């Protein structure tokens, strides 16, 4: 049973930049996808962005072209995330999550079996 | 690009089965046959109930049946319980490398 | 479940070109007035897919990467379509252990798969030489390649 | 039903190679005393089957390419494997555009994918270079080959 | 329906070498795969070699490793085997079939769907 | 490298079921489940009957059954009729780049 743990909850001042890590454990990245996806308080869930490590070509959502980014290592079973220009509306819960599909290729089949425990980030003063 | 539509508030009595659709538009949603669900209950983490159209993971009650007809993905949910009150979501692939996410369904006991 | 279409690319994929009776040519417009070697009847195959399709029975204006419509660059009157590679594109004659290479095998620059489609039944591939290497054709050549980032 | 070991290799069959934390090695007696990247954590995929493993994880006595083993050369009282490629080994720096080259990036001669093993869990893969194009290490090398006839 | 057409019987002296050839008509080799299958007169069926046009890596039986070659034209549909130093048991017909797995790989799971018309090599005096 | 066996000769009377089997040795005959199977009329060139296991072609009688179990690959035909005289042969592929065809089965009515 692979494992998905995450950085602890940070708050930030609004217009700043925050990096949450997500660490693999028991086992390493393989040819798998990471995801991250985030829950403002009493919303649904929204899909930020992924990326395939051995791909190493991430792709984001429409909202969050050119203020996202999402990277991961290989050496360390880590895949990060970083939103900048925080506003109020950023504060959520972010998940990184593994996108269970064995092929790198035929991604359009996939799901997220492993959930990580989620981070929380505060954007107030 | 537009969310994949849910009827937000879903209920029925313990025992019978309700219906979760996931209406999209364009061809950027993906086929319907390959659409995932997942449970949150509340304070909890998502965890995936039905992927791949009507595949079941390891665990996940055998009441949980998903179908697909056109435009339309449907999760239903059989014998309905106490623990059958949460939110659920659906999510799908789109022709730009994205995924998309269910405006999410809250399922109410009478 | 239905395959993904040959029309449909995206980042990350291998691509296995033929190019049966390939000629050469001195100087291409879309590689910057430099040798390439080019076929009347190459076919194209997703690897990891599986799925093929002859170069002049493609629409090429259709072709999406990432779900974004492939460059497109006027050269003297012909549009040629990119398909950028992350790395370069490695080709070598066919059954043969002899390996060609590329105009940049110096530079550090990646390669690119150009087309020029008639808007028919038509359509040429290109990929980049340095020499007549492989001789001045016809000659038959394999080339490999994975599918780079959309043009910014 | 079963899928094809990754320890079963074909002729034309397409390699992907990762070389997470790749160093810089100036000669290496298996490329006759020619610069390589080497990496302790590679992982290999068969692209075209989806199968993959670390490099580590393989017993490489084991690794048959048409049903025979794999070429063996001791060198310095180190047993290396030899994957032969058809054309030459195509890698580049891991999420870039950046692209190296290998060493015989003039002649027409197809490369080769080394693995040193030590009969255990401990396997160096090594891929040709010319000079240190993507750095002196460690950094991250994907890399890409077809599989070539066995070495006769 | 695609049409596999082999040139016509031939009658060749022990020790010569012949070469037939077979026609794919009705569209191309794509990414198919061509074998050579000989019956002699009186018994069964013996596989003789078989390539992949894409890959053009012929690989041959261990009888006949050394004394025949099997090759395939792209920009004309024809495939080519070649049998050397002929003797008199090698009389027999010659069939070209296709083997009709789309993909390349995965060649373990294949069959002869189409098969040619047959050839006939009478090595005699 | 050895071939695989066939039994040479098989009879039956007009209406029973016969079974044809491939039996071969050592890993390098490949997957039982992945066997061919093909009919050779007297002067016609062999045609495919069974492919992959249990996978009848286009145009293929529903009378021919393939099975599989162990090292033995089974060809069975329901309902023997005359036009099933004829000379059956298994193949298979090897871990070495080949094909090996079956030494061959000629079906008689009694």
């Amino acid at each position: 049973q692979v494992q998905l743990v995450q950085s602890g909850a940070e708050v930030k001042k609004p217009g700043s930049s925050v990096k949450v890590s997500c660490k693999t454990s028991g086992g390493t990245f393989s040819t798998y996808g990471i995801s991250w996806v985030r829950q403002a308080p009493g919303q649904g869930l929204e899909w930020l962005g992924g990326i395939i490590p051995i791909f190493a070509t991430p792709n984001y959502a429409q909202n969050f072209q050119g203020r996202l980014t999402i990277t991961a290592d290989e050496s360390t079973s880590t895949a990060y995330m970083e939103l900048t220009s925080l506003r109020s509306d950023d504060t959520a819960v972010y998940y990184c999550a593994r996108e269970a599909q064995p092929n790198p290729w035929f991604r359009e089949n996939n799901r997220f079996d492993p959930w990580g425990q989620g981070t929380l980030v505060t954007v107030s003063s | 690009q537009s969310a994949l539509t849910q009827p937000a508030s879903v209920s029925g009595s313990p025992g019978q089965s309700i219906t979760i659709s996931c209406t999209g538009t364009s061809s950027d949603v993906g086929s319907y046959d390959l659409v995932s669900w997942y449970q949150q209950q509340p304070g909890k983490a998502p965890k995936l109930i039905i992927y791949e159209g009507n595949k079941r993971p390891s665990g996940v009650s055998h009441r949980f049946s998903g179908s697909n007809s056109g435009n339309t993905a449907s999760l239903t949910i059989s014998g309905l319980q106490a623990e059958d009150e949460a939110d659920y979501y659906c999510c799908s692939f789109a022709i730009s490398v994205t995924f998309v996410f269910g405006t999410g369904t809250k399922v109410t006991v009478l | 479940a239905p395959a993904r279409p040959i029309t449909n690319w995206r980042s990350g994929d291998v691509v296995w070109v033929t190019l049966p009776s390939a000629e050469y040519a001195q100087s291409q417009s879309a590689m910057g007035s430099h040798p390439a070697y080019w076929s009347e009847e190459a076919t194209i195959i997703n690897v990891a897919t599986g799925q093929r399709a002859a170069v002049s029975s493609i629409k090429w204006d259709q072709v999406t990467l990432n779900g974004k419509a492939l460059h497109k660059e006027t050269h003297s009157g012909l549009v040629y379509y990119q398909l950028p590679l992350m790395g370069k594109i490695n080709f070598w004659q066919q059954g043969t252990t002899k390996a060609g290479y590329t105009y940049n095998y110096n530079t550090t620059d990646s390669d690119s798969l150009w087309v020029w489609w008639d808007g028919g039944s038509k359509a040429y591939l290109y990929i980049s030489t340095y020499t007549t290497m492989l001789g001045a054709g016809p000659v038959n050549i394999t080339g490999l390649g994975a599918v780079g980032p959309n043009p910014v």
